[PDB]
């Protein structure tokens, strides 16, 4: 029994550092959609006041 | 001793535990250079919009 | 009460994957759970069972295990006739049981 218990679980825990890696791409593009949301209010709200100034 | 076992466990959470926290510094180091990057288009607008304005004066 | 037996050194806790559940078995079978309850789940690892206490008529161990094993391990376990009692480490609720032994004990005196 032992033995093979511990072949079976070496080979399946691989499958959670998969879903972590997994949870650190999504992490990677909720830092993707942020950058573009963070610039996009700063730029698009200072072009336009500095729009109506000039 | 039960170590063998949980030892396998207590990795597998450590390097999901390093996944995550990497990319979660990655998340805040975007979050800066976003700001970084708009102040530098914000100024170059105003500069392109007073290159215009002193044509125009 | 758990209170009497539970130490923080017997779990894995704290985790995003990792849980410690906990089960009560018959002193006569615990011999044949001692290995069947790594079957009643995927994802748990290999001598993941430590023994908390017996008594005159039982067991109970707090089992380590990933987070995908524990509804499968919970559902076979009932089936199989073992006793569920998730006790997860509750610091708080075995300081209140002392607390109260200690005070009600010397407050009827």
């Amino acid at each position: 029994s032992d033995a093979d218990v511990q072949k079976q679980i070496k080979h399946m825990m691989a499958f959670i550092e998969q879903e972590a890696n997994e949870k650190a791409e999504e992490i990677d593009a909720k830092a993707e959609e942020e950058f573009n949301i963070e610039k996009g209010r700063l730029v698009q709200t200072q072009r336009l006041k500095i729009m109506e100034y000039y | 001793s039960q170590s063998q076992g949980i030892q396998q466990l207590l990795q597998a959470e450590k390097r999901a535990a390093e996944k995550v926290s990497e990319a979660r510094k990655r998340k805040n180091r975007r979050l800066k250079q976003a700001k970084e990057e708009a102040q530098a288009e914000i100024e170059q607008y105003r500069l392109q919009r007073e290159k215009e304005f002193k044509a125009k004066e | 009460s758990l209170a009497e037996i539970v130490k923080k050194d017997d779990f894995v806790l704290d985790s995003e994957y990792l849980v410690t559940l906990l089960v009560v078995v018959p002193k006569l079978n615990h011999n044949d759970w001692i290995k069947q309850y790594e079957t009643l789940a995927e994802m748990v690892v290999p001598r993941s069972s430590n023994v908390l206490s017996e008594d005159q008529d039982s067991y109970l161990c707090n089992v380590t295990l990933f987070k995908k094993a524990v509804d499968d391990f919970r559902h076979k376990a009932r089936e199989n006739k073992f006793i569920v009692r998730d006790f997860q480490y509750n610091e708080e609720e075995m300081r209140a049981d002392k607390e109260e032994m200690n005070r009600l004990s010397t407050d009827k005196k």
